[PDB]
């Protein structure tokens, strides 16, 4: 009753096509990752599987409501009715979200405009293990992601202070490798359609 | 007649918001869960997975879906499930499951009179099963099934079993597609896992498996046993028959190395050594020490007493080893 | 081309019995022959299309039969008004025909 | 459903003759038009092909050059042009509609030509 | 005027239609007769323990909301109207994987009758699960089934039956499996009880006898030529130690590499097969042939037999073939 | 500027029912078909199937799509195709076919101003080709491509070739992905098929293939011939090499049986025997005949052992009886 | 500014007929193409195809999508591409393709203020590439990617390589499992199918196979195996079983090394370069075995000079053979 008129007031006059602050300032998006299981590191195809809870946080001045309730914890049915950043993984060979028994997506909207979008992804990346010194080798497999269409002047990504976290590193699917450590990194790439901020996560793996 | 049920069903969804769970400011939402395993599918060792067909039944109460009419329960088709609120239950260790859409989407939805709902889904769940293959193949694995809510915390959605928590996961008697293992039984439990976005109610359901040894006796154990006996035929031959015992020598070592590589074609490339590998290596040593015996005899040639003693010690040393290995790992 | 070699030139039998024709193809024509009648001082009219398909208005006594190369047209209890000239065509390629068969009493 | 042709012709050898047939009950852009030659006490000889919607024509190699086929859309009419008429060209001509399973469904009455 | 009248007929039928309600909602169960035209049974794999079947699955029911009093013919409506009519939620219980063909459009038929009857047909390829017993391999016959139910409609809401009795399923006498042969097919109508009620079930069961010629060319004659091969070492004299040891060791190694090479095209089953009984039976005779020379080498170099082994082993192995092909045949 | 064509399309699709075929109550919808084989794909022997990529064109007359405008042909995109009636053509012997949609549905729709349509589509059809491998590998098949009209009976929708039937299936010159066969020519037919529902018009296209025996000569034939010849040269050895002639025989037997096992890959497990299997069996018999001869010679050995008459007769008859069989086997099949 | 960039997009998408091309009843629309080859995935000869991942981009001018109120460029969401007209560019040599859909569909729409549309997609394609394996493994295969329009003819659309050579880039940083992209060419040409003349660009490469793995796996073991066969030429003739065992084991290693090598190759009906090398090496080995058979026959049936010459003749002809072989195939 009270929440449905809030959602009807929020989505009336909303454009899915325009990012927040379209001609004012770039949209700052805070990203966060929670790795569930770094899967099997393949060597015949030069790729690695990773299962994460990819989280993104940004602000939207259109999604502002004044009510006694502070957080709008919502399901994935309202995901495709707001603006979402076009975050793609730049070195993924193939990836898919999970859809059983429902789309595995999260959407929480605070009353100032904080949009928390968290989805579950399985990503097949690609680290071309420099396979010298095999099998006494050590490798750093990266995970790069950025926006697709929106350049640096429209979306600028950012890592939180507790950005990348692991689960237990014991139930993981690494057989011949051991998870040594991780590091977050930021850089700006220059392509044929603009300048893009690229966020990289390097996973340091040594052979067992 | 039937137009009465059309007016009732349109009255239910006129004002229904599927974005909101039932009773946001009222109370918590309790979901009763039931699983009917139609066929426990095959367990993969290489991928450390297991496949399972279920009849995933959920049950909750929505007070907005209250009706008065001729029927008590309105058993309805599967396209009202995209118009009402359903829980966003996902499997925590699941990898790749599918929602059967043949010849219709395999779902169920019965609205009882009071508001109670029933929602059954046919899914080919394929979840992760972490294995410790340190007792291979006398190993017994527990493959779990953990399912919980995704965007709803323990203050909003909590799950619970709809029966007593022994007969809440029923396995079909005529459905068991497990060939390597045997389902001993199931045990279920309810936890509360905290993550960075809040607390979450998790319902686990462990399936207790034990590997059948009968494949690896025929395939791996008996060909390794018989080539140890084949390696001991060389002690019964002539001392001066140098190439004949050498043909016995090189082929028993080669067929042990061939069997050793072929044994790990059911194994992930793990760091440790399985109990299968601790039987081949001893059998490798007994085959190899038959070559060291004949090398000693050919060093002392010009019936050897070393050849007469090797016909007695070598069978009974392998005989005592099979009494220790086959009693330690099977209790 | 495709050469139609229908045989014989003429048949002379009475009214009320079974008579059959035979059309032979030099190359493969796959159920694409046709059968026409040719009355004196009259245009051709279609009888059989495909290999054995009865056209509309054709009586049930006119039955054809076909194959990849050998074709035949069987007549059951021929009457006096059926005394005309029969032609075999093909259209699997650019169309050709055959010399024709006549009927006599 | 009816194919009406022109009348009989009588011209000297070495001349040219214009011969026509007008289709009724349908349009010629849908079905192919076939020309055929019937010599007296002989068999049918296919002259050529025309697709009026495309303008494409294909001819018998023994009739190439000495006979061509034209068409027009408004009149719903197909034509022949015969050139260098000789003694062997004395025959009767039919224009044939392509029918079901390419069977030459409808035939014109027949136009007799005679040389002298 | 007919496709201008059929338009108001179909528009009048499908206005006010409730796809959410089955016909006779507050009444008797609706009868859904079913008939299957089997196109081709595809590969029957023992590794995954299933079989693929391509069928023309047809079903028939009588919806009173689709009855029309004008067009006298059976309108075969475009296949996209089937998403606006009630169709039953018929599923296959042993269906590991399946799909309806979609080239050039989706392969389904819809045909209404003036009394409201609905002829709905589909073209489906279902990888149906078939649990197999491989104890008499490769002389076995496997009973593979297609189990057809309705997922949410109970016997007080739907009724299933084979339309035409044994005339219901057609096309199984035309298919030619490369390795199996359809000995018989059977049709069963059941009522299975679950926790949520009793559902109707129709079972189509096929019996598939396995052929033997490929296995004779592939495994049995390679298993028997090695057994013929080891008997040559009895003709070789006692002084040729290396020749007889080669004739024994190569036959033993060929037997074990045939045994390891054969058990890779089949799953990891715990019991022993009939073809494993033949290969273990051939391995014992080959092992006894090499142990015969070791008995010979102990008599003359460590301290009539060669004639007895030349008689027993080419006869006792032949007796072992008689019991083998009279028990498993 | 573009409003005139928009209202033309709006006037076309107003009052249009795509659930009804053209002339539902008055006539039979005749569909004109031709297929452009862009690339005849590889033939899978093990699965008894073949792949083909084609430009399936269908043409039919719709009287409700008449327009008068400045343009005679409306070359439209794939969005207009789903808003109109299209025939429900499917492939009778198809197994799994893909209608390509990268980068946009690969289809075509050209409405002329009288009502003639053209509906081209790019498809990759995996069709059933039943194979009779009694003359393997010197065999020639006719892989069919049958298509028709799911649900549309002969009284409703009939199919026809838009050109002459000899010229209605066109294969591109560069389009041959066959690495084992070669496409000897196409062949069409049109028939009427009966099922449980009614009579349907089916259009059959046959693709006449023929296997190229270049892989198998080097794969099995020539190694089996060399295995026989290497068993043939054991008769020129010393009579007393009790073990040397033994190794020749046992290694020829091992290579012969591993060639017999390995010469069954990628063709399905048929119950009968191929011509290659008969060559395998005859070469196998000639290999084992060498060990029978050597066993006879070793049974007949004993101031100096002399050259065996069994060895001298096997130096001449055994190569000649192989040369008789190869002139019989390579005529019987390679002839026709 | 907000209400601005709004009404403006709402104005542009109103009255937009997606069924009609730009200048539908007028001149053809010029579409420029850029490709960023992010990788060359898997060059397979078993199935005669290659997998290619790229940032396929298309550029054309739609005068209906012209906005002057906003001077800056307008990157829209990828869900407006279902509302705008896009060209039918389809890949002819295509067997299976997909646009990656994580976390959204990998797609870009950018509206420039003169009507220019920056439409770009991330496409992984498996294009068919028929290979000439007559000179395997010393070969030089050529693989293409034809990019034609499906239903718009030359008077309805025209294709060009935007930026000419700059159209296709990122080709030097693509390391291939075993190949090297010696050259790539950009060809624009019309194709004339029976339904009209469609436009067609084309992206080709010239892979030149690397000769490390094959010379250490197929050439050098065969050479050393033929070296081991010449040890039989030096042994005295009385030791029959040693030379017979050497010859038969060398024959068997050759007859297993050809079958172990050509198994992964497709069932091609011709003979390759490595097949000719191995079938010359087998002739040399079979001649060694027949040499021992000739020596044993000429001693026992009917002897230090035949093996004397062979010890010199066989290395001369094999070194003569290796030289001609490598000359012709290099
Ligand atoms: C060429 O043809 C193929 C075949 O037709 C097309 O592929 C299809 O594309 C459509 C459109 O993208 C897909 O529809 C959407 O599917 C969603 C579910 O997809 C998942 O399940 C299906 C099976 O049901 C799988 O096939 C999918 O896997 C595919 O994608 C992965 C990605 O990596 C690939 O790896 C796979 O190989 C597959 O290709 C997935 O597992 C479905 O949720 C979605 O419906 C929602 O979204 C629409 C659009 O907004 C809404 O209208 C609708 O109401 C739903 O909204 C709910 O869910 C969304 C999230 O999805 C929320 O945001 C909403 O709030 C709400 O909760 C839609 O049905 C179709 O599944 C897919 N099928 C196949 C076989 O690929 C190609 O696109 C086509 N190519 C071109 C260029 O046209
Ligand atoms: C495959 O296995 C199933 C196992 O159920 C077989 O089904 C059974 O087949 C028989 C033979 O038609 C059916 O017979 C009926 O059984 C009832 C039992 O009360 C009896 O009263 C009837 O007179 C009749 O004998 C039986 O119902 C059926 N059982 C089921 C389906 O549960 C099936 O026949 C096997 N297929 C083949 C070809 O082997
Ligand atoms: C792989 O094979 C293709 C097919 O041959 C090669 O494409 C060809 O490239 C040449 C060189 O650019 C083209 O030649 C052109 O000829 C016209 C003739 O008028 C000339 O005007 C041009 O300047 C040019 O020389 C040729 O047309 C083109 N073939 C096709 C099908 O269009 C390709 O180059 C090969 N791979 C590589 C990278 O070498
Ligand atoms: C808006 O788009 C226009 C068109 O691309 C940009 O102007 C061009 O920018 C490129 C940058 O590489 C130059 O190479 C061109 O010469 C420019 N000229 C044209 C065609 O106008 C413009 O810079 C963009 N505006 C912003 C702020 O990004
Ligand atoms: C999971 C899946 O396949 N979904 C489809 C759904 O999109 C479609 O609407 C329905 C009816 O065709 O069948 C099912
Ligand atoms: C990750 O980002 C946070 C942002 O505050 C930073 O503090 C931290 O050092 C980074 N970790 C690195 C550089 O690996
Ligand atoms: C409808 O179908 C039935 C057979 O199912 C047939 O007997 C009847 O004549 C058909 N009606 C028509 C086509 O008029």
């Amino acid at each position: 009753g009270d929440v449905t008129v809030i959602l009807n007031n929020l989505l009336e006059g909303y454009d899915n096509k325009l990012r927040p602050d379209i001609g004012v300032k770039p949209t700052l998006i805070h990203t966060d990752m929670y790795v569930n299981s770094i899967g099997p590191v393949n060597a015949i195809n030069m790729e690695y599987t990773i299962d994460i809870f990819f989280a993104q946080t940004w602000y939207d001045r259109r999604l502002k409501f004044n009510s006694t309730i502070k957080v709008l914890r919502l399901n994935s049915n309202m995901v495709g009715k707001i603006w979402i950043p076009d975050t793609f993984f730049r070195n993924s060979k193939k990836a898919d979200a999970h859809w059983i028994t429902t789309p595995n997506r999260m959407l929480r909207i605070w009353n100032d405009g904080r949009v928390l979008y968290t989805l579950r992804l399985t990503i097949d990346a690609e680290c071309q293990l420099q396979l010298h010194n095999f099998p006494m080798d050590e490798h750093s497999c990266p995970l790069e992601f950025s926006s697709y269409g929106y350049p640096r002047e429209e979306i600028v990504y950012q890592w939180k202070r507790s950005s990348v976290e692991v689960g237990d590193t014991r139930s993981w699917r690494l057989y011949q490798f051991s998870f040594v450590g991780l590091r977050n990194t930021t850089e700006v790439v220059k392509t044929t359609s603009g300048d893009y901020v690229v966020m990289s996560v390097y996973f340091d793996l040594s052979r067992r | 007649n039937i137009t009465i049920f059309t007016r009732i069903l349109d009255r239910l969804l006129d004002g229904y918001d599927n974005r909101l769970r039932p009773g946001l400011g009222d109370s918590i939402t309790e979901v009763f869960t039931n699983i009917y395993v139609t066929s426990f599918g095959p367990v993969s060792d290489t991928d450390m997975e297991y496949t399972i067909d279920v009849f995933f039944r959920q049950k909750w109460k929505d007070e907005r879906l209250k009706f008065k009419g001729p029927m008590n329960i309105l058993r309805l088709n599967n396209l009202m499930a995209s118009k009402i609120w359903t829980p966003d239950t996902f499997f925590h260790n699941g990898k790749k499951s599918v929602a059967h859409n043949m010849t219709m989407p395999n779902k169920l939805l019965r609205i009882q009179d009071d508001g109670t709902l029933l929602y059954t889904m046919r899914l080919t769940v394929q979840a992760e099963c972490p294995m410790h293959l340190e007792d291979f193949p006398m190993d017994a694995h527990s493959c779990p099934l953990k399912f919980g809510s995704y965007a709803y915390t323990t203050s909003e959605v909590t799950y619970i079993w709809t029966y007593n928590a022994s007969d809440s996961v029923q396995v079909a008697p005529d459905g068991s597609r497990l060939n390597q293992y045997d389902l001993l039984g199931q045990s279920i439990g309810k936890e509360t896992i905290k993550s960075s976005t809040g607390e979450y109610t998790v319902m686990t359901a462990h399936f207790h498996l034990k590997r059948k040894i009968g494949y690896f006796v025929i395939q791996t154990y008996l060909p390794c046993i018989m080539t140890v006996i084949l390696s001991q035929v060389s002690f019964w031959l002539n001392r001066e028959s140098v190439p004949a015992r050498t043909v016995f020598g090189v082929t028993t070592v080669l067929t042990m190395t061939t069997l050793s590589i072929s044994a790990r074609n059911s194994l992930p490339k793990v760091a440790y050594a399985t109990a299968m590998d601790w039987f081949i290596a001893v059998c490798y040593a007994f085959v190899f020490s038959a070559l060291i015996e004949f090398a000693t005899v050919n060093y002392f040639t010009k019936v050897s007493k070393i050849d007469r003693m090797s016909r007695i010690v070598f069978p009974v040393l392998f005989g005592t080893f099979n009494l220790v290995y086959w009693a330690t790992y099977l209790n | 081309n495709i050469v139609m070699t229908q045989s014989p030139k003429s048949m002379s039998m009475s009214v009320g019995e079974r008579v059959t024709l035979s059309c032979k193809a030099s190359e493969y024509v796959g159920t694409y022959v046709s059968w026409y009648q040719q009355k004196p001082e009259q245009s051709p009219k279609l009888l059989i299309y495909g290999a054995s398909n009865r056209y509309t208005g054709v009586p049930d006594r006119f039955t054809g039969s076909g194959s990849a190369t050998d074709f035949t047209l069987t007549i059951g209890s021929v009457q006096a008004e059926d005394l005309a000239d029969y032609h075999c065509g093909q259209s699997y390629s650019y169309p050709t025909f055959g010399a024709g068969t006549k009927l006599e009493l | 459903v009816q194919l009406q042709q022109s009348g009989a012709e009588l011209v000297k050898p070495g001349a040219s003759v214009k011969l026509s047939c007008t289709a009724s009950g349908f349009n010629i852009k849908d079905t192919y038009m076939y020309w055929v030659k019937q010599r007296p006490e002989q068999g049918l000889e296919w002259i050529g092909r025309i697709d009026p919607a495309n303008g494409d024509t294909k001819y018998d190699p023994k009739f190439q050059g000495k006979a061509t086929i034209t068409t027009d859309t408004f009149s719903n009419t197909a034509y022949l042009q015969l050139s260098s008429l000789t003694s062997e060209d004395t025959a009767v001509y039919y224009c044939a509609r392509k029918g079901l399973r390419w069977a030459m469904d409808y035939w014109g009455q027949g136009t007799s030509v005679t040389v002298s | 005027g007919n496709m201008s009248f059929v338009k108001e007929t179909v528009d009048k039928l499908l206005k006010g239609y409730d796809i959410r309600l089955r016909p006779d909602f507050g009444g008797p169960p609706v009868c859904v007769g079913m008939n299957i035209d089997i196109a081709s049974i595809d590969m029957v794999s023992e590794v995954n323990m299933d079989y693929t079947l391509t069928m023309y699955f047809q079903q028939y029911w009588r919806d009173k909301r689709l009855a029309y009093s004008g067009i006298p013919l059976n309108l075969t409506l475009d296949n996209r109207v089937a998403d606006q009519l009630w169709v039953p939620d018929t599923y296959f219980l042993n269906d590991k994987k399946s799909f309806v063909h979609g080239v050039t459009v989706k392969n389904r038929m819809i045909r209404l009758h003036p009394d409201g009857t609905v002829l709905y047909g589909l073209r489906i390829t279902t990888t149906a699960a078939c649990m197999m017993d491989l104890r008499r391999y490769p002389l076995d016959e496997q009973n593979c089934t297609l189990e057809i139910e309705s997922y949410g409609y109970t016997t007080d809401d739907i009724e299933f039956y084979w339309r035409g009795g044994d005339k219901a399923v057609t096309g199984v006498e035309r298919i030619e499996l490369p390795q199996f042969s359809i000995v018989e097919h059977r049709l069963v109508s059941r009522n299975v009880v679950f926790a949520t009620g009793a559902y109707p079930r129709l079972s189509l069961s096929f019996r598939l006898k396995r052929n033997i010629g490929y296995f004779i060319l592939q495994t049995y004659m390679p298993s028997i030529l090695i057994t013929i091969l080891s008997w040559v070492s009895f003709w070789i004299n006692y002084d040729a130690s290396a020749a007889r040891v080669a004739l024994g060791i190569t036959t033993v190694l060929t037997m074990t590499t045939i045994n390891t090479h054969l058990r890779e095209t089949l799953p990891k089953i715990p019991y022993v097969k009939a073809i494993d009984m033949y290969l273990m039976g051939c391995f014992v005779f080959v092992f006894l042939a090499l142990l015969e020379y070791a008995f010979v080498n102990y008599i003359f170099f460590g301290r009539a037999i060669d004639r007895w082994s030349r008689i027993v082993f080419p006869f006792t192995f032949s007796l072992f073939n008689l019991v083998y092909w009279l028990y498993y045949v």
